[PDB]
This record gives structure tokens, sequence and C-alpha cells, in this order.
């Protein structure tokens, strides 16, 4: 149930 | 056990919550660039 | 214990937050984006 964001790093950072 | 499934479930909900932390952080980094750029082009264009 | 319980669903709550969040900001960052588009088109 519980989710982690999308990627481990923000796109573009 | 019950007491271990909601502990393996604490630290899954703790992991993924710092996750998102780090990612966040790393977008407020991103926008402050975005934010630079916007004001920049908008003094270039007028 | 009880002190885990509590811990667990202030996670858990934290967390749904986050998604909630999230897409706010992913709007916001997009049309930061589509600015900066529009702006260089100039």
């Amino acid at each position: 149930q519980a989710q982690g964001p999308p990627y481990p790093t923000y796109p573009g950072y | 056990n019950n007491i271990h499934e909601m502990e393996i479930q604490l630290k899954d909900a703790l992991e993924k919550n710092q996750q998102w932390l780090v990612y966040d952080q790393q977008r407020e980094v991103y926008v402050k660039g975005l934010l630079a750029k916007i004001f920049e082009l908008e003094k270039k264009t007028e």
C-alpha cells in the first residue's frame, strides 16, 4: 500500500 | 507473528517516506533552477 | 506494542500525503517548464 517516488532521484537533478 | 508483520511494515513505510523526502528536496533544487531561468528570460524578452 | 501501532499509521498517513502532494507539485513543475518553453519561443 505504501508507495515510494517514481525514481530514486528527481529528473533533472 | 502480528508484531513482526507490523514492524516489517513500518520499516517499509519509513523507507518510502525518506525516499520521498530525498526526491522532493531534489525537485526543490530543480525548481529554483527553473525559476531563475524564467526570471532571466522574462527580462531578456521584456 | 502500541507505540509502534501509532508509529505505523503515522508513517502510512504521511506516505499517502506524499502521493497527493507529489501530483500537485508535478502539475506545478510542468507549468514552470511550459512557461520556459513559451518564453524561449520569443
